[PDB]
């Protein structure tokens, strides 16, 4: 659980009122909690599992209540299963609690292994929203139709008899908002978000690449409604690395039924992509991210400078004008550096000239080369 | 410009505030501290355990069995001494623990115990009493499909000859062994599927698995390729043993190009380990000892890349080609894909097929889906021929995607 | 077999080095040429006189004929080389052929020179593209473009360089199918295109005009600013 | 085995000019039909923009008043081959006063194509189709960068040549009138390649034994458009 | 108009209650089905189940279902007062009394809003 | 709602018991969610609109008009909870700048070609 | 290094020591700084001093240490380096001689590297994605900036540049005094003359 | 004491090893090269040594090795260790007694210096691409039980099946039986044999314009 | 791989422990002397 989002950002008493509303509610929480049976069930089960209980691994289930369990010493024991253990929650590789004296299975322990993919499960999408992105409307509708609508409303596709699209590639110059759009769609539909950065699936170990992608899809399907993001797919996209490609392509198209997990893959060099990975059967949605135009640039300037204190003299149009020379990330860079420049000369209220010299210096640092 | 002296930041963060600053930051710190107080007051969240619905379980039988039976350890059997066959004596290996010389129980029988055989044993006398199944590697046993895909041969379009010839080998002998045995012929035992990507090879594998009725095991290139040496060969050994356990079995390799790469040496030893795994496989398919009732399916996008020993008949007896569908095949697959949708009755599909260039069946499903999204984005509950033509245009132009090198 | 050279092909058949020459041209500044009802106009931007620099010396617009003119965008050294070759070819053709030079012949000559320079080992291709405007299309204006692939094409109006993607669409946005009456109107359209300069200032745009019968005409910054003012007045109509 | 044609692979194939066939593939298509009434060529422009003059792309050319040519691949090398074919026709006619057999034109262009590792550059990455008439018969021919050439009755080159070639094979026979063969070519190009016919991106050129004038089709496509 | 059984889509699930143990028009699930038909087909002014088999479906319910199921029609016939009001008449004079009670409430519920 | 919800506090007796009809109280709250656009004659006028969620973004104690993550839909369109719609083109002027429920449009005379 | 130390003090210390202004200004804090100069010009010394004064933890990994002999290791090592960076919370990340991987890459031949570029683009993603930029900053040093490339320099990435020219007369005096403070000097020592007799000292 | 049997895949190598196991009544050790690879560092040498020890204890024993190239590759590190152990438990410091080894592989060029020593594998038996009469005999052997037609021109089949290996000839017989099934014929005939030959043969690639 | 080098270090150390009096001698046989580490090749 998390706090509500207070949506004035200028210092106004509306922001205050929302805040003291929240304080009121949390204070009622405090009040309520401070102003303060099944011993039969406990006396049977939690006394049968006499403390302490060891933790081991389940290998096989042989009978209805008989299973093989290994422990951290590595020994193997054919033990019985007490009736209260959920059989459907038991499978090879599962962590199981065991009676200390007689090693009898006394319950399943929720998994705490596979650390790395557990970290890349992130789920920490809520920093952005479709709000934070402006002007990418065509891309927004495309990705909504491809991945967001089938997750939010698969009813349309099931009623239509349609098997939903099962792969999306995002492409364009860097800093156009591909990663931002992926995070934003992860935020709009609260399906679990999976991110893995390109080259990081390339590994020294021969198996580790395909193994890593296999376990990532395994955890994704385990979370069921999930979105997996591979940024800079080019690192793999453009024998061992080709074998990781084959693993990913078969995880996309191949045997079994994948189900609900969606795949977003972002590239900066789409034309260098190999034909196999761009599967017409799987990857039917390619979304271009062009360099922002005048309207989009204006929207990005408003979005980013919105949280900054601004003077009256700022004429945003001369910043917007000229051509499509730069992307949204460059716009954020101009906003930030204009903030610093206003800070040096001691303005907490950035002016037009600040942005003018900021864009000039950025264009100086933008590209290079002898005449 | 001089750096920000402490007074300068002080006045910067004081003069520029609204007349609200103090209140709302203090209120935010109270937000944080009250959140932490709530968290400490409610305590940590109960992680819990299994504990199936309460009415389902327990009975005094649970505790009675717990206090009456024995938590048997598991030991590899070995070298039945059989010194006089009136009391044979056995050797057991408790992994990472010890090696013992033991005897049977009053319950089990000498005929019930074999060498190896992965027996169970008591915890203090180490007397042997239970017949346990052998150790199958979990990453090999999850490979069994355990669930048929929702695809039948009728869903495969155009490739009548291919499906006929593949069913001749993977389905007919299991379904009708009498035809082969009474005519006295040995059917083929290995079918290779090759063709361009997206032609329906994995779809045919899914259809076979759905209609197999026997034990069907999928296999993917990544599964075999472990990191440690010999381990992939080990898994294939266990996989073929598992297949032998079943009364007949079907083995499917998807994209065997991942492992079947032709052996090469001058590349400073090359990949080698993958070659070693495919060599263990090439032996298991046909080496010493008959393979058994194990019919095997491989599909690959690079038929020429696999090692010639793997192409060899007797291991890969029948090779099938899935080419780009013809006009009739394109019409048939368009019909098949359009069965599931809510569309106009008068969609002249053969027109769409002849608009299609040399498009694989994956392209056909893609354009059908793109028509689906056209209809849905139009909010119409019926897909129209106009939707199908926009879908064809979209898919074809997207695949087509300066270029002044042209003419 | 990757590129690594000029005379070998990638397995899919593409020659990568000519594509690299195309990219080198793409690095260059903007250059947008048009042909009007009777006159042809040209405007080059991004002069960027570096204070101590005097702009005139670089000669971003060069005339090599009794009547033909434009520089070649890209690396200016290859531009000067092909300038010398164009001088030699036009003078030789005028002296030797029974009739004077035509724009098609010189365009073909430049294209063939680029092709023959590309078609060999150890000979670096000319990574420069150009927009040729000539008068003697049987007394009609016409425009060609030359591409380092040794290729030539005939445009009604074209743009190359840093704004090639943009201005072309701009052209496709408003290149009037009605032949530009009062070719001053076409020059104003060219000025509007030059407002899309790399610096977008419009105060240093160097412009040339030739009415398909006249000699080379050069537009001074003040009179060009007059057309800029007319274009601005037209733009302010949205109120 | 990548540096050039002067290297032989273990299977003998020179790993340089297979890429020349692939360079044929990347180019826009060209179709040629050989009929008793006349020999015809159809060609797609792949026009980047309408601001382009469509005729400026010389993917359909007139070699001589009795022979026309289309081609696929690289346009500059194609233009060089066309230039040689024209000067060869000019020289041979001016000297011997006999009409150049179209097959002889193919022979000369092929002999030029054999000038990358056979003397003292690189293979000409372009394949050509010739359609001509002579005192002994109307003919259609095809040749490739390798310098080989062949007599064809219905040939397709360039991108997606397989589907267009299959349709052309299925529609062709030895007794077609030039009108029916032309119309079949137009409908095939319309269905498989890009879109409905228009004068901006498609061009046609026909040759008849008794017609040394108007070797092309131009400003008359209108009657086709309504009746296609 | 959708069918409550189709909303359950019993035609596709593994009907583990079936064969012998389903051949009864028991009260409770009939009331549930009537409520589902009312809710899902509400305000659309038409039904395929309780229009053609209007009397017949009512005859297989019992007790408080009659006061419910009949009133269910009123939700289908929302804001077409002259629609429902021409349809409840066949039940305004019904021989059954509980279904009369349901109909007399459906008449008013049609006029709601 | 409130009647049904307070009644459900004893569901065994009220709803699962004798008084299923009580659920029909929610019909007092029955309202559809949609946009239907009319001209000033009040005949339906299908108009392209921009539909999506509501956020303030660059609006700080000011304008909150932001249909974020929008689609283009020709009216009529349904509007789930949290959904908003805006005139896709300024060629019309709405009678009321709150586009929910039945709304009326007029041609913009200030807008010129 | 008074000028250099003042610039770096601003760019690094001001965000970590006084984040509020950036929150007040709304702009996100600058991410990292690049240092370039001749070897031995106190770049590592100055970075270490900044790490000490801002009380943030110091983590150093050289670009030469990044290369490794295997594909898929530089990516892993960089990502886990920033894992230590995040788990240590307020800290500064040093990449001494980042130009070793920020260098020209082999453009075809009898072999290729393809992994120096891969470690580069991995680091580039890590700092580009501003991965948990709460009290975490990066710093790198490069000898002869000319050999470096602008890939890490692209605007939204590392923001500030610093030059470390050879110490001048006064700087040589300060370095002499600082290092000879521990030394046992004798009357008659004239360190100014020694500083003059050493033009172009490297510090 | 060492026989390396080799040839292109499709000959009777493994079949001949199986027949030798069948007829010689010996305690026969069948195995494949990957079986000795294993995971842990010192294991492979241990299996090699223990297999040789078991052969010694079962004295009249025959060891058959299949796919030498799995471990026999010329100069990982553990595969090398295993094959070194194999080399010295077979050639050095009092070998032989009564253990005979049989080796089978398809890639003799891979093994070169280590194993192929005359001392280690004394005989090197090449298994050639089966001859015309050899191919005819192979098809006759595989078709004995087929109840073939009384008139089948085995000589013509052998003529058409140039480049065919013994496994390919067995596949030809099996395919002829399958085609007889698809016709419903109670006995297969010659036409079924050409159909099977067409099935088994390669794809002939395609006409290459390179040479014409 | 690691244990090979660890045991090679032990080999070098132990056979460096040969005292002059000891009547013990070493014979190493190999077929590829190049692969040998120069560590042993030292005097
Ligand atoms: N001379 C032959 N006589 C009879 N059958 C033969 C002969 N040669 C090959 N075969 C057939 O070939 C098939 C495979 O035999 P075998 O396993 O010995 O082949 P191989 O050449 O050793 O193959 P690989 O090296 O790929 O394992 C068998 O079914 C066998 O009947
Ligand atoms: N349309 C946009 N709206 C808002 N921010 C944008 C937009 N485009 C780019 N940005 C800025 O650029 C960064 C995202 O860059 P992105 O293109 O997603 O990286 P990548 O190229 O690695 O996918 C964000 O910090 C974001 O603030
Ligand atoms: N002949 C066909 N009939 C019906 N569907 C087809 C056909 N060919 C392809 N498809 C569709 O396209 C997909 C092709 O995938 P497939 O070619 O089996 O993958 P792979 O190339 O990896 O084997 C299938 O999911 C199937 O739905
Ligand atoms: N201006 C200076 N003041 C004090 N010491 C310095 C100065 N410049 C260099 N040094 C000394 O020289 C050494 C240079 O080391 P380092 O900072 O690693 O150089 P670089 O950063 O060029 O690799 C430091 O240990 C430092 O003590
Ligand atoms: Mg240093
Ligand atoms: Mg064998």
């Amino acid at each position: 659980s998390k706090l509500p989002l207070v949506t004035p950002h200028t210092q106004c008493r509306l922001k205050l009122l929302k805040l003291e509303r929240i304080k009121d509610y949390l204070l009622m929480e405090e009040e309520f909690i401070r102003n303060q049976k099944q011993e039969e069930e406990r006396s049977k089960v939690d006394d049968l599992r006499g403390t302490p209980m060891s933790v081991g691994t389940l290998e096989e289930i042989i009978d209805d209540n008989h299973a093989i369990v290994s422990t951290s010493v590595g020994s193997e024991h054919y033990v019985s299963i007490l009736s209260f253990v959920d059989k459907d929650l038991l499978e090879p590789g599962c962590s199981v609690l065991l009676n200390h004296k007689v090693h009898a299975v006394i319950g399943v322990l929720m998994d705490d292994t596979d650390p790395l993919v557990t970290v890349m499960k992130v789920e920490k999408a809520p920093q952005e929203t479709y709000a934070d992105i402006g002007g990418l409307d065509n891309q927004i509708q495309e990705i909504k139709e491809s991945v967001e609508l089938p997750l939010t409303h698969p009813e349309y596709y099931e009623e239509m008899g349609i098997k939903p699209p099962k792969g999306v590639i995002l492409y364009g110059p860097p800093g156009t908002g591909k990663t931002l759009l992926a995070k934003a769609v992860a935020n709009q539909t609260s399906a679990t978000f999976l991110r893995v950065v390109g080259s990081e699936l390339i590994q020294k170990y021969l198996g580790d690449g395909p193994k890593l992608v296999r376990e990532l899809f395994r955890v994704a399907e385990e979370h069921a409604p999930s979105i997996v993001f591979i940024d800079e797919i080019d690192a793999i996209g453009t024998r061992e690395i080709q074998r990781t490609m084959l693993e990913l392509l078969n995880q996309l198209d191949g045997f079994d039924s994948r189900g609900d997990v969606k795949v977003i893959m972002a590239t900066n060099r789409i034309e260098t992509l190999d034909p196999a990975l761009i599967r017409p059967g799987r990857i039917d949605r390619k979304i271009e991210f062009p360099l922002p135009d005048e309207k989009t640039k204006k929207r990005i300037f408003q979005i980013h400078t919105s949280r900054m204190t601004l003077a009256d003299d700022v004429t945003l149009d001369d910043l917007i004008m000229a051509k499509d020379d730069l992307s949204g990330a460059d716009i954020k860079a101009i906003c930030t550096e204009a903030g610093l420049m206003a800070l040096r000369e001691r303005r907490m209220k950035v002016t037009n000239e600040d942005f003018k010299k900021s864009k000039e210096n950025v264009l100086y640092k933008k590209q290079e080369g002898t005449p | 410009i001089r750096a920000l002296d402490e007074g300068d930041i002080a006045l910067l963060k004081t003069y520029g505030q609204s007349t609200y600053s103090r209140q709302i930051k203090q209120v935010e710190d109270d937000i944080q501290q009250l959140l932490k107080k709530i968290n400490e007051l409610t305590g940590i969240k109960e992680s819990d355990t299994g504990l199936a619905p309460p009415a389902l379980w327990d009975l005094a039988a649970d505790k009675q069995t717990l206090q009456s039976e024995q938590p048997l350890q598991v030991a590899r059997c070995t070298k039945i001494i059989n010194a006089d066959s009136e009391d044979p004596k056995y050797i057991i290996n408790v992994k990472q623990f010890a090696k013992f010389v033991v005897d049977l129980s009053d319950q089990v029988a000498p005929t019930d115990i074999e060498e190896g055989m992965r027996v169970g044993v008591d915890r203090n006398k180490y007397q042997i009493h239970i017949p346990l199944p052998p150790k199958i590697d979990p990453t090999v046993t999850m490979m069994q499909v355990e669930e048929k895909p929702d695809v039948t041969y009728s869903d495969v379009g155009g490739c009548k000859e291919q499906i006929e010839k593949l069913r001749e080998v993977v389905e007919t002998p299991l379904l009708h062994p009498e035809r082969f045995v009474n005519l006295g012929i040995e059917p083929p035992k290995g079918v290779l599927l090759f063709g361009p990507p997206g032609t329906g090879k994995t779809l045919c594998a899914r259809a076979v698995a759905n209609r197999t009725d026997a034990c069907f095991i999928r296999v993917i290139g990544s599964e075999l390729v472990q990191k440690y040496v010999g381990e992939g060969a080990r898994m294939v050994r266990e996989l073929f043993e598992m297949a032998r356990t079943k009364k007949a079995c079907l083995i499917f390799f998807d994209e065997i190009d991942a492992i079947g790469g032709a052996r090469f040496d001058d590349g400073a030893g090359g990949d080698n380990e993958v070659q070693r795994t495919m060599l263990e496989l090439i032996n298991q398919l046909d080496g010493f000892d008959p393979r058994g009732n194990i019919k095997v399916l491989m599909a690959t996008n690079r038929p020429d890349t696999l090692d010639p020993a793997l192409m060899r008949p007797g291991r890969l007896d029948r090779k099938i080609e899935f080419s780009l569908p013809d006009l009739e095949g394109r019409t048939h697959i368009f019909k098949i894909h359009a069965r599931s949708m809510s569309v106009e009755r008068d969609i002249r599909f053969e027109l769409l097929a002849r608009l299609c260039p040399n498009s694989t069946g994956a392209e056909i499903r893609s354009v059908c889906t793109e028509a689906g999204m056209f209809a849905i984005r139009a909010r119409r509950k019926i897909a129209t021929e106009k939707d199908f033509l926009e879908a064809v245009n979209k898919v074809i132009k997207s695949y087509a995607k300066r270029y002044m090198t042209y003419n | 077999s990757y590129d690594r050279a000029i005379t070998v092909f990638s397995p899919d058949g593409h020659l990568f080095q000519v594509e690299y020459a195309q990219e080198a041209v793409k690095k260059g500044s903007t250059a947008v040429g048009v042909r009007g009802r009777d006159i042809v106009v040209l405007g080059v931007e991004k002069k960027s006189v570096a204070k101590l620099q005097d702009e005139r010396t670089v000669r971003k617009i060069c005339a090599l004929d009794d009547n033909v003119c434009m520089a070649f965008a890209g690396l200016t050294a290859d531009a000067r080389i092909v300038i010398n070759r164009a001088r030699v070819e036009c003078q030789s053709h005028r002296l030797t052929v029974e009739d004077p030079v035509t724009v098609e012949y010189i365009t073909r000559y430049i294209a063939s020179l680029k092709q023959r320079y590309t078609q060999s080992n150890g000979r670096r291709p000319f990574g420069i593209s150009a927009l040729i405007v000539g008068f003697d299309f049987d007394g009609t204006p016409r425009l060609y473009q030359t591409d380092p692939s040794g290729t030539y094409h005939a445009w009604k109006a074209n743009a190359i360089g840093r704004g090639a993607k943009s201005v072309r669409e701009f052209l496709e946005k408003n290149y009037t199918d009605e032949a530009i009456e009062t070719d001053d109107l076409t020059i104003k359209l060219v000025i509007k295109a030059l407002l899309e300069v790399v610096q977008s200032g419009g105060k240093n745009i160097e412009l040339a005009v030739m009415r398909r019968d006249q000699s080379l005409k050069i537009l001074n910054p003040e009179e060009i600013e007059k057309y800029v003012a007319e274009i601005e007045k037209e733009k302010e109509e949205n109120e | 085995y990548d540096r050039g044609v002067n290297t032989f692979s273990p299977e003998g194939r020179l790993f340089q000019v297979e890429y020349a066939i692939e360079a044929i593939k990347l180019g826009s298509t060209a179709i040629g039909i050989q009929t008793s009434e006349g020999v015809c060529l159809a060609v797609e422009k792949r026009i980047t923009s309408p601001l382009m003059e469509p005729s400026s792309i010389e993917k359909i050319v007139e070699i001589d008043a009795h022979i026309g040519c289309a081609m696929s691949g690289l346009i500059a090398d194609a233009k060089t081959l066309i230039d040689k074919a024209r000067v060869e026709t000019q020289n041979h006619w001016f000297t011997y006063n006999e009409t150049m057999t179209v097959e002889s034109v193919t022979q000369a262009v092929s002999n030029l194509a054999l000038q990358f590792g056979e003397e003292d550059s690189r293979p000409f990455g372009v394949a050509l189709l010739f359609g001509g008439v002579d005192e002994k018969g109307p003919q259609l021919f095809h040749m490739d960068p390798s310098g080989t050439f062949v007599q064809c009755d219905a040939r397709a080159i360039g991108s997606a040549s397989e589907g267009a070639q299959s349709s052309l094979q299925e529609v062709y026979h030895k007794s077609m009138t030039l009108k029916e063969a032309i119309k079949s070519s137009l409908i095939i190009l319309k269905q498989v390649m890009e879109e409905k016919l228009n004068a901006t991106n498609i061009e046609l050129a026909t040759v008849q034994p008794g017609q040394n004038f108007h070797m092309f089709t131009k400003e008359e496509l209108e009657e086709v458009i309504k009746d296609i | 108009p959708k069918v409550p059984d189709d909303i359950y889509k019993t035609h596709l699930e593994n009907n583990r209650f079936g064969g012998s143990g389903s051949q009864v028009d028991s009260a409770r699930m009939n009331l549930a089905s009537s409520f589902v038909n009312g809710f899902v087909n509400a305000a659309f002014g038409q039904d395929k189940l309780l229009t053609d088999d209007g009397n017949k479906w009512l005859y297989k319910n019992k007790d408080h279902g009659m006061l419910s199921a009949a009133a269910s029609l009123g939700m289908i016939l929302l804001w077409d007062v002259d629609g429902g009001l021409t349809q409840i008449d066949k039940y305004l004079y019904s021989s059954e009394d509980y279904i009369k009670s349901g109909a007399l409430l459906a008449c008013g519920i049609v006029n709601s809003g | 709602l409130l009647t049904v919800l307070v009644s459900f506090l004893d569901v065994r007796n009220i709803i699962l018991g004798k008084s299923h009809y009580v659920l029909y109280g929610l019909v007092a709250a029955m309202q559809p969610r949609m946009l239907v656009t009319f001209d000033e004659e009040l005949r339906p006028l299908p108009v392209s609109v921009r539909v999506g969620q509501a956020v303030d973004v660059v609006g700080q104690a000011g304008k909150p008009k932001t249909i974020t993550g929008f689609q283009t839909h020709t009216t009529p369109v349904l509007l789930a909870h949290g959904e908003r719609a805006e005139l896709a083109t300024e060629e019309f002027l709405p009678v009321t700048p709150i586009l929910e429920g039945f709304v009326i449009l007029r041609k913009n005379p200030n807008y010129d070609l | 290094l008074d000028k250099q130390i003042k610039e770096i003090k601003e760019v690094i210390e001001l965000p970590v020591k006084h984040p509020e202004l950036f929150e007040a200004l709304g702009i996100a804090q600058p991410k990292g700084v690049l240092l370039y100069g001749p070897p031995g010009t106190g770049k590592t010394l100055l970075a270490r001093a900044v790490a000490h004064h801002t009380d943030c933890t110091f983590i150093r990994v050289s670009g030469s240490e990044l290369v490794q002999k295997f594909i898929g290791e530089g990516a892993r090592m960089v990502r886990e380096l920033f894992v230590m960076a995040r788990e240590h919370a307020p800290s500064i990340i040093f990449m001494d001689e980042i130009d070793s991987i920020g260098s020209s890459r082999l453009e075809g031949g009898s072999g290729g590297d393809s992994e120096v570029q891969r470690t580069m683009l991995e680091l580039l993603n890590q700092l580009d994605g501003f991965e948990a930029t709460k009290n975490i900053k990066v710093i790198m040093a490069t000898n002869r900036i000319d050999i470096l490339d602008s890939a890490l320099l692209r605007p939204g990435r590392i923001d500030r540049k610093i030059e470390f020219p050879p110490p001048n007369e006064e700087a040589r005096l300060d370095i002499l005094k600082i290092h000879s403070r521990k030394m046992n000097l004798t009357r008659g020592i004239n360190l100014r003359k020694i500083a003059e007799l050493m033009p172009g000292a490297s510090g | 004491k060492g026989v390396l049997m080799y040839g292109p895949p499709g000959t009777g190598k493994t079949l001949l090893a199986r027949a030798c196991a069948a007829q010689t009544k010996a305690t026969f050790l069948k195995l494949a090269g990957p079986q000795l690879v294993q995971m842990f560092i010192g294991d492979g040498a241990k299996l090699v040594r223990d297999a040789f020890a078991l052969a010694k204890e079962k004295a009249p024993s025959i060891i058959f090795i299949d796919e030498l190239d799995a471990i026999g590759t010329k100069r990982d590190r553990e595969v090398q260790r295993t094959m070194l152990e194999l080399l010295n438990q077979l050639d050095g410091f009092q070998p032989n007694t009564q253990v005979k080894v049989i080796a089978a592989t398809n890639r003799v060029d891979i093994l070169d210096p280590a194993l192929l020593r005359s001392g280690r594998l004394d005989r090197k038996i090449e298994f050639p691409m089966p001859n015309e009469e050899a191919r005819a005999r192979i098809m006759q052997i595989h078709s004995r039980k087929m109840n073939v037609s009384p008139d089948v021109n085995y000589e013509e089949l052998a003529r058409c099946t140039d480049d065919f290996n013994g496994a390919q000839c067995k596949a030809v017989c099996v395919e002829a039986g399958m085609i007889a099934l698809r016709r419903g014929a109670t006995e297969l005939t010659h036409e079924d044999y050409m159909e099977g030959i067409l099935e088994v043969q390669a794809k002939k690639k395609a006409n290459l314009q390179y040479y014409a | 791989d690691r244990e090979i080098q660890r045991t090679l270090m032990e080999l070098l150390n132990q056979m460096d422990g040969f005292d002059t009096l000891h009547r013990v001698k070493m014979i190493m046989a190999t077929n590829r002397p190049d692969t040998l580490d120069p560590a042993l090749l030292r005097p």
